[PDB]
């Protein structure tokens, strides 16, 4: 809510946000560092992690967490301590990769079943079945 | 008469080894779906484009086998 | 700072790693599961950064493997040196250059290809070759065959001693990682010890050797009673008889008398009447000119002595208020990165064989070089693509050191920082340029082929037609053939006959004439300016967008070889920097045959010809590239259509091997398709029927067989299609000039 | 969207949500494992199928397995 | 009876062709004794000698002789690929000696190859040379 | 025309209408004893129609008017 | 000094260069007709069309079929009317297809919002179709008057 943060150093690219940021979507990363290092960004070249707590703004999901991967791995700090928001130009945001505040891949309770089929995957109905219907043979 | 080293043939239809002969490395004695590990041969074509290497070992069920 | 630091014995001498392959990879190590794994052995043989991690042993790697290729270089040749001494008629071609066809390579009469033995003259069968190995021969004044076998035997000689010297410096006295980084030292000793050395012991050659030796050929003298070039130095009296100024010794070049040898280092400039090659003194007088300025180049930088340069400051020093920091990273990207070494010495190697085929058609340096047609157009042709291909490599290996060897960290508002921050108004403008050659200089030719298709020949780009004269080329020629007397004072002539003068003619042929330019030229240059900027664009792109993009951010992770991330994002197929270079590979094949294209056109219509004694020059086509190379029917109907005649009837001819080779061609590129256009999902499904009826048989093979995997299918496909396009057009040019020329 | 169905043939080794470059994936526990955890795609919106899930799971056939549908905005993985 | 294709020496074009039948051979009377040897055969109008593919006899030496000769040597470089895939399975180590092949087993499979079509009988008869139908890989439908 | 010598009378299929052409194309495209451009039929259309027993242009017209309201019908 | 700066927000895609946004083409760009702060539509359109309709009287007058013929001059009037009424059909359904609000950018941070609306866009179309009309006939009118005006002899001998 309302994103506390200071903008890395940046010398200002172009691959950065475009038009569709301000209209659609646009997506964004804070990450608290106790050291100032040089990190690459997704947009392009490379910029500064400032002393203290950063906020970088992307137009993809997908570099969003481009970048994390880069704050987690091949950094010897390794910050994990990364929040990745989407704000709509209305100005909603919606907090969304660290949901329950653990990383998805280290299992955690109140996490409930989706796409699990209780079911083989050789075991899916034919098509010639669901023939007509909006139904496909992987529901 | 599945047991750890028994030589036993796959029923899975979509598996890549379906109908070869493959040992078994462990028998899981709790309550899962897939107890049987059995390890193969043959490698899978699991892996990205351009790697030499795949997996040889899956879990499969007590009806997905027969002994030979 | 620079000292010899080795360490002994790294690695023993074994042949238990022999029969162990893959063992330069870890992965490669566990065995021979499916068949992608004998083409991971060749695909990651030579990849020493993929093997290990540290780079003095990658470096050690490097300087071992130059070595045993000059081995392979120099086997090769002394083999070609053995074929002019042994297998050849350099003795007859001597005597009589202006009749007899140079022949290095007579064929074994097993089958009927004994009729390959083509009648080249002097009692001699074999196959004409157009190397121009033997105007180089003659331009180095070698005139018998025992001083062909003794350069084989030196030849042989250095190439043991180039094996023995990577052994040496793998497995007995391997230099450290700080015996490389001293790159001040190893260009000192490449520009001064190297260049400059090498051009000055041949410039001493041609002052000694070749010059008597090619004096006495061209004023008449039969090459065995030509004097052998050891008494012309063991007796001075037979070297000064002709060029008088060695009467007087060494002294004034050491009192700066330099102008009394003028007799013998001249600056003509143009061609020799007589040869139609350059002037030998030319070439004399040039080698000591640029041995005493490469000399000069490698005192530039500091290597143990406190005076040079350091090749940092230089790179400090460079920063502007549009770049900013400037250079600063630099020297340790070229300090610790082999790739970037790479991208740009191929770069530049390939550029440089470029203005090499773009030289030596102008200005040929050998005596009967330009007379001989064949030897001209095989040359340019063979350096055009040899260029081109390290071109591309160089565009490879950019991307090999963007994802492999480039460090953020280091690069913080430097050049390279900048170019990956605005890539997109890079790429962009690239692109429109793209755009805007292909439009303006192709439908150029599609108008034209619309006009002169719909009865229109006034409405079309030609000289009769709406005119596009290149009237800044035009200029330069006037300003080069202006050139000798007023701003080359001290020139006898021009530099090539090609900018303007007259018809230097040798025999009956035409050595080289002025090469007017006209619309058709203007059209072509254009469009080789836009199969150049689409090749730049491909390769630039691949350079670029090689760590990550709008589509795929997190690409450097997946590698510079990757076939895709995945059907995803609309698909993201040949995404990687390597399918780039893939691409590029058809773009330069697109750019250097339409460049020889344009060469094998223009100079057999307006240049090379024979030359009727009223003095008028019938040329071999007969001056239709005024008016045909403006169309595309034009291109296909008076040059590729009408000059392949020699290559389809070449059949029961000694040229019949061009025509089987032109056929052969025409195979392997339409073999390339079948994996160009195909993908590994079907062919994985086939050969799994084919293991079904191999197991029912128990012909199971314990190497599962595997599908070519998809980055490996696009190789087999472009590398089929670069041979079996670059094979048809060899055997097209070669059998056409070695029956019209 | 696309549709990331995980099946039970699943030995909940992880790989895919670590292969994952959208946080489609997570884990979520699962009696029916010797891990104890199964893979589930909360996210699925998010998707843009570039099947690095699919690539990197050790199953015969794969547990989880991506069917490409309806292409949006973010299945497009457009910055514009 | 192939009236249309006539004998080369009764054809009045093959002795035209024949005199200019170039060498192919260091032998100087290569083409005299190519030009013998191939009037035995049936020339069309061309001149040129034809092949008649029909397991006659008086031109069983066009095919059938050749075919024969092929299937023989065929015969003996499958039965021996075979038997060395055979007998490098069950002993473990397979791949190694797959990539990096084992010589002395190759040497006694490839010399003791000539009585293939005897070895393939016997192994068909026995029921050794297929594999049946349950005991194979099998793709889904 | 064609009738008359249908060994000899190039058949035409239809009129050129080409803003296009320069008088090159015009000359050249005045073929089959036409005083217009016209294109050389090719698929051969005039053969079967000498054949089935059409014989001048009146029988064709119907016939193009029958297929016409043959197409509306359907 | 860096001259090549970001526009104040350095993760938008974009940079402020001396070409982008300097200090001269960001006058020249926001004095055009697009981009100009108190014109209205079917006045930006009038000036678009008319410097458009001025222009594309240079490659239809002097390069045509006709362009050897005294009907040259007007076939290239009645081509210019042609493909400024395709344009303006075109500009037609663009605003009628519905239109967004338009990029900002360094160089034009503000946009014009009469632009925004599809009635705004229909007025652009019109000015368009008026300027363009009025633009070929003037410079038809131009070089036909003289009937020689040997500024056309000039390029004209270079496309010959
Ligand atoms: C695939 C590799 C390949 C192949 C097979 C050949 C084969 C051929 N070349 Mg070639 N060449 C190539 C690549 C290739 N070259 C490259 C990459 C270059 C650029 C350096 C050249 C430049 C070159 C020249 C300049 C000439 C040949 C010539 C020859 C022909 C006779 C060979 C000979 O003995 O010439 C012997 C020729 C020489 C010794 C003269 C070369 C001296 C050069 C000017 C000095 C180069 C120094 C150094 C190695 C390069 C440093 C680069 C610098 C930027 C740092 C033959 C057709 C010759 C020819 O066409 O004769 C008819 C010829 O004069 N080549
Ligand atoms: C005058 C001194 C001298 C001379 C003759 C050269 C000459 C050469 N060096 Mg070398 N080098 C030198 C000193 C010297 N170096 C110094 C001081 C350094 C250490 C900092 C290096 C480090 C260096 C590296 C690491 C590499 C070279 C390579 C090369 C070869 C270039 C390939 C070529 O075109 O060969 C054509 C020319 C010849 C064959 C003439 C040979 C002349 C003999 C040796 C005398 C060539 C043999 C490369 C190579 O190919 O490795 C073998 C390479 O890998 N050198
Ligand atoms: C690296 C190349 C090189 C080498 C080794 C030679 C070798 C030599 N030169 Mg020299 N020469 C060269 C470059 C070279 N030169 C060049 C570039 C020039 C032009 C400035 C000359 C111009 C030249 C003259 C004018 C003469 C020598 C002569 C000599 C000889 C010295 C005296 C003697 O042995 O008797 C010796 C063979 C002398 C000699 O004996 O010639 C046969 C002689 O008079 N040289
Ligand atoms: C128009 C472009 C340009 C400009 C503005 C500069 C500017 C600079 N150069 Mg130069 N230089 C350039 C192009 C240029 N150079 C080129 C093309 C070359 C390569 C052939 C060099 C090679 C070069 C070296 C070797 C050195 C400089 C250095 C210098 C500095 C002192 C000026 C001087 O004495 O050299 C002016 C030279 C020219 C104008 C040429 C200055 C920062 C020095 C440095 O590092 O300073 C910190 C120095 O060591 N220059
Ligand atoms: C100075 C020259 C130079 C050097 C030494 C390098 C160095 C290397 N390159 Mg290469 N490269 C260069 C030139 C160079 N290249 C050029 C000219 C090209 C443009 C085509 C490229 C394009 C390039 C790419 C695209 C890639 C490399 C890569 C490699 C690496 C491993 C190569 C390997 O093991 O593959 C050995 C493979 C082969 C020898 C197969 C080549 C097959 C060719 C087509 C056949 C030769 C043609 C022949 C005439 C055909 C005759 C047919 C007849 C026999 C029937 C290594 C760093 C690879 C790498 O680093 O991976 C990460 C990589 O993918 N290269
Ligand atoms: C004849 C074959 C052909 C043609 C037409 C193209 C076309 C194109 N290639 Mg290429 N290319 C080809 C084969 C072909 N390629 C193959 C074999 C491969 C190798 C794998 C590729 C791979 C490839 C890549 C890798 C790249 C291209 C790019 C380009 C573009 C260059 C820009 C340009 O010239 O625009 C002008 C267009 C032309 C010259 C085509 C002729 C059109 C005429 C001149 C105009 C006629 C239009 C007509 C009047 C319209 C009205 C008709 C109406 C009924 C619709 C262009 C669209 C590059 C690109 O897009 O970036 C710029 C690029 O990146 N090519
Ligand atoms: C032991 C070796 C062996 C044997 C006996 C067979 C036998 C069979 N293959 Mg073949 N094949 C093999 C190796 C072998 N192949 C290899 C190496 C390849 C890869 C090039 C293939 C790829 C292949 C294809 C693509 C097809 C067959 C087919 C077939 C069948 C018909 C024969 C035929 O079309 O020959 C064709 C043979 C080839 C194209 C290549 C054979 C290469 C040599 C001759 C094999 C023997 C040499 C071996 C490498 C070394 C021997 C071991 C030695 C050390 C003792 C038959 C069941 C066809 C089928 O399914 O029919 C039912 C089919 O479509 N095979
Ligand atoms: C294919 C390119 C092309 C051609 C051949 C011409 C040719 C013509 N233009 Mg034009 N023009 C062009 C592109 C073209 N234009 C473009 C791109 C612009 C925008 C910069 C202009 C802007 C322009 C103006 C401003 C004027 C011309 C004028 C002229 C005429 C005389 C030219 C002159 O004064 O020469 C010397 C001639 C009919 C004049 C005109 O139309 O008056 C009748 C004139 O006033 N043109
Ligand atoms: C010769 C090349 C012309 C280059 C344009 C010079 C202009 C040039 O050198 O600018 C000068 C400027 C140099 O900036 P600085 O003063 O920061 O440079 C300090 C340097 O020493 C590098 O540190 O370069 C740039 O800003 C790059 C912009 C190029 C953007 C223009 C695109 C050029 C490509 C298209 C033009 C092609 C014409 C090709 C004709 C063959
Ligand atoms: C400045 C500048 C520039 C630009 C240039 C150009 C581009 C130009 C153009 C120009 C032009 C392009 C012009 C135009 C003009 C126009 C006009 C002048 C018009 C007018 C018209 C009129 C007036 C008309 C009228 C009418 C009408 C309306 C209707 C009725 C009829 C009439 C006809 C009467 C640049 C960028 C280089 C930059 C620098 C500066
Ligand atoms: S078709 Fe092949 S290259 Fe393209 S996305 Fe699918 S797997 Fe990748
Ligand atoms: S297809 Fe790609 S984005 Fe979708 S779940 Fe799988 S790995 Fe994640
Ligand atoms: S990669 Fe496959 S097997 Fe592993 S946890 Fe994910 S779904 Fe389960």
């Amino acid at each position: 809510i309302q994103l506390t943060g200071t903008m890395p150093k940046f010398g200002g690219s172009t691959g950065g946000l475009l038009s569709a940021a301000d209209r659609e979507e646009k997506y964004a990363i804070t990450w608290t560092s106790k050291t100032e290092q040089v990190f690459e960004m997704p947009t392009g070249g490379a910029a500064i992690m400032n002393e203290g707590e950063n906020l970088l703004y992307f137009a993809r999901k997908e570099q969003c967490l481009a970048l994390g991967t880069q704050l987690r791995t091949k950094f010897k700090p390794k910050i994990e301590d990364y929040k990745i928001y989407r704000i709509y130009p209305t100005g909603e945001t919606q907090y969304l990769h660290p949901a329950d505040g653990v990383f998805p891949e280290k299992v955690n309770e109140g996490r409930e079943f989706h796409g699990k089929k209780d079911r083989n995957i050789g075991k899916n109905p034919e098509p010639v079945t669901l023939k007509f219907s909006g139904k496909t043979p992987y529901d | 008469a599945i047991q750890r080293g028994s030589k036993v043939r796959i029923l899975r239809k979509e598996s890549y080894w379906y109908k070869d002969v493959g040992t078994v490395a462990s028998v899981d004695k709790s309550g899962i779906l897939y107890p049987v590990i059995v390890r193969f041969d043959k490698v899978n074509y699991n892996g990205f484009s351009g790697s030499a290497t795949g997996v040889n070992t899956n879990n499969f069920a007590e009806h997905e086998l027969e002994e030979v | 700072k620079a000292k010899v630091i080795v360490d002994k014995d790294p690695v023993p001498t074994s042949f238990e790693k022999w029969g162990k392959p893959g063992h330069f990879d870890r992965t490669l190590a566990r065995g021979p599961k499916t068949t992608t794994w004998i083409w991971n052995l060749h695909a990651d043989a030579h990849d020493f950064d993929s093997q290990t991690s540290d780079l003095e042993d990658i470096s050690r790697k490097i300087f071992s493997a130059h070595f045993g290729h000059l081995a392979v270089v120099f086997v090769w040749l002394s083999g070609m040196y053995f074929h002019g001494a042994k297998f050849s008629n350099y003795s007859a071609w001597l005597a009589d250059p202006l009749n007899i066809k140079p022949s290095a390579q007579v064929v074994w009469p097993v089958v009927g290809q004994d009729i390959l033995n083509a009648d080249v003259g002097g009692g001699f069968h074999g196959i004409q070759i157009t190397s121009g190995f033997f105007q180089l021969w003659r331009a180095s004044g070698i005139t018998n065959e025992y001083q062909l076998y003794c350069t084989a035997i030196g030849g042989l000689v250095m190439a043991g001693l180039m094996l023995f010297a990577g052994w040496f410096h793998y497995h007995k006295a391997a230099p450290k990682l700080e015996w490389f980084q001293n790159v001040e030292s190893m260009m000192n000793h490449h520009l001064a010890g190297l260049l400059g050395l090498g051009s000055l012991g041949w410039a001493g050659h041609q002052i000694h050797v070749s010059l008597p030796i090619n004096k006495l050929l061209d004023a008449g003298v039969a090459p065995n009673e030509i004097p052998l070039p050891h008494e012309f130095i063991l007796d001075p009296a037979k070297m000064a008889e002709l060029y008088p100024s060695f009467a007087q010794g060494l002294t004034p070049f050491f009192t700066l008398n330099w102008g009394v040898y003028s007799d013998f280092l001249t600056f003509k400039g143009g061609l020799n009447p007589v040869t139609g090659g350059l002037w030998l003194s030319d070439t004399a007088h040039h080698h000591l000119a640029i041995a005493v300025l490469f000399i000069i180049a490698g005192h530039m930088y500091r290597t143990n002595w406190g005076i040079g340069h350091n090749m940092k400051e230089i790179l400090e020093g460079h920063k502007g208020p549009f770049t900013g920091e400037g250079h600063k990273g630099l020297y340790e990207i070229l300090t610790t990165s082999w790739h970037a070494q790479l991208a740009i010495n191929l770069a530049l190697l390939g550029s440089l064989t470029i203005i090499v085929a773009q030289h030596m058609y102008a200005m040929p340096p050998y005596p009967y070089l330009a007379t001989d047609y064949g030897t001209q157009l095989s040359i340019f042709t063979h350096h055009m693509w040899i260029g081109g291909f390290l071109i591309v490599g160089a565009g490879a290996h950019a991307s090999i050191f963007m994802v492999r060897d480039y460090d953020p960290a280091k690069n913080v508002n430097n050049l390279l920082d900048r170019v990956l921050r605005h890539r997109d108004a890079i790429i962009s403008h690239l692109n429109w340029v793209c755009i805007w050659l292909g439009f303006h200089s192709f439908g150029l030719y599609i108008h034209n082929d619309t006009m002169r298709a719909l009865g229109r020949p006034q409405d079309m780009f030609s000289d009769s037609a709406i005119q596009l004269q290149p009237v800044f080329a035009q200029w330069i020629q006037g300003l080069h053939a202006a050139a000798a007397g007023a701003t080359a004072p001290f020139a006898s002539a021009g530099v090539s006959p090609v900018f303007g003068g007259e018809v230097v003619a040798v025999g009956g042929k035409v050595a080289m004439m002025p090469i007017t330019l006209g619309t058709a030229d203007f059209m072509v240059h254009h469009i080789h300016a836009f199969t150049i900027h689409v090749t730049v664009l491909i390769l630039l792109k691949g350079v670029l967008y090689s760590r990550s993009s709008r589509l795929i951010p997190d690409k450097a992770e997946l590698g510079f070889r990757f076939p895709c991330d995945g059907p995803g994002r609309g698909g993201t197929c040949q995404v990687s920097g390597w399918d780039h270079v893939f691409l590029g590979l058809f773009w330069m094949y697109n750019s250097l045959s339409i460049v020889i294209f344009h060469f094998s056109w223009k100079m057999q219509s307006d240049v090379w010809g024979t030359v009727l004694p009223d003095g008028s020059v019938s040329h071999i086509t007969g001056g239709n590239f005024a008016q045909s190379a403006i169309t595309i029917n034009g291109w296909l109907r008076d040059f590729l259509w009408a000059q392949a005649a020699n290559v389809i009837n070449s059949y029961g001819s000694a040229l019949s091997a061009y025509g089987i080779m032109f056929l052969a061609g025409h195979f392997v590129f339409a073999f390339s398709l079948m994996f160009l256009f195909s993908g590994r999902g079907y062919w994985q499904e086939l050969i799994e029927s084919i293991v079904w009826a191999h197991n029912k048989l128990k012909l199971a093979p314990a190497i599962q067989p595997r599908a070519l995997s998809i980055v490996q299918g696009r190789a087999v496909g472009v590398a089929h299609y670069l041979l079996g396009g670059i094979v048809t057009t060899w055997a097209f040019f070669l059998c056409r000039i070695l029956s019209v020329g | 969207s696309h549709s990331v169905k995980i099946y039970d043939t699943c030995i909940g080794c992880t790989q895919c949500v670590r292969a994952c470059p959208l946080d489609v994936l997570e884990m979520v526990p699962w009696d029916g494992c010797k891990a104890g955890q199964i893979a589930s795609s909360p996210r699925t919106e998010d998707c843009v199928g570039c099947k690095r899930c699919e690539t990197a799971c050790p199953t015969d056939f794969l547990s989880i397995r991506v069917y490409l549908g309806a292409e949006t905005t973010r299945s497009m993985g457009l910055a514009y | 009876d192939l009236s249309h294709l006539t004998p080369c020496s009764e054809s009045p074009a093959y002795q035209a062709k024949a005199k200019s039948f170039r060498n192919t051979t260091s032998d100087p009377e290569s083409g005299q004794k190519r030009a013998e040897s191939y009037a035995e055969a049936l020339c069309g109008p061309e001149g040129y000698p034809h092949l008649v593919v029909d397991g006659r006899l008086d031109h069983a030496g066009d095919f059938i002789i050749p075919g024969l000769l092929f299937l023989y040597v065929a015969g003996w470089i499958g039965w021996v690929g075979r038997s060395y895939l055979i007998a490098i399975r069950e002993e473990k180590d397979t791949e190694m000696k797959e990539i990096i092949i084992d010589v002395p087993l190759a040497i006694n499979k490839m010399l003791f190859g000539f009585m293939w079509p005897l070895q393939a009988f016997g192994e068909f008869t026995s029921g050794k040379l297929t594999v049946k139908d349950s005991e194979i890989p099998v793709s889904p439908r | 025309q064609w009738i008359k010598d249908p060994l000899n009378v190039r058949p035409i299929a239809h009129a050129i209408w080409d803003p296009h052409f320069g008088q090159g194309a015009v000359d050249a495209f005045t073929q089959a004893g036409a005083s217009s451009p016209v294109n050389v039929a090719y698929s051969g259309v005039y053969h079967w129609f000498y054949t089935i027993g059409m014989t001048n242009n009146q029988d064709l017209y119907q016939g193009a008017v029958f297929l016409l309201i043959l197409s509306a019908l359907f | 000094i860096d001259v090549v700066n970001h526009g104040g927000d350095p993760q938008v895609g974009n940079l402020s260069t001396p070409i982008n946004g300097s200090a001269f083409t960001k006058a020249f760009i926001n004095a055009l007709p697009a981009y100009r702060k108190g014109l209205s539509p079917n006045r930006r359109g009038l000036e678009v069309g008319m410097a458009h309709g001025y222009l594309l009287y240079g490659p239809f007058a002097v390069l045509g079929p006709l362009r050897l013929t005294e009907y040259g001059p007007t076939a290239g009037l009645l081509a210019t009317i042609g493909l400024v009424s395709i344009l303006t059909i075109c500009l037609s359904i663009y605003g009628a297809v519905g239109v967004s609000k338009p990029t900002e950018t360094l160089t034009t941070p503000e946009v014009p919002m009469d632009l925004a609306t599809k009635e705004g866009w229909s007025e652009f179309a019109g000015g368009f179709l008026l300027g363009g009309c009025g633009g070929a006939f003037f410079a038809f009118f131009l070089c036909q008057t003289p009937h020689l005006q040997p500024l056309i002899e000039v390029a004209s001998n270079i496309w010959s």
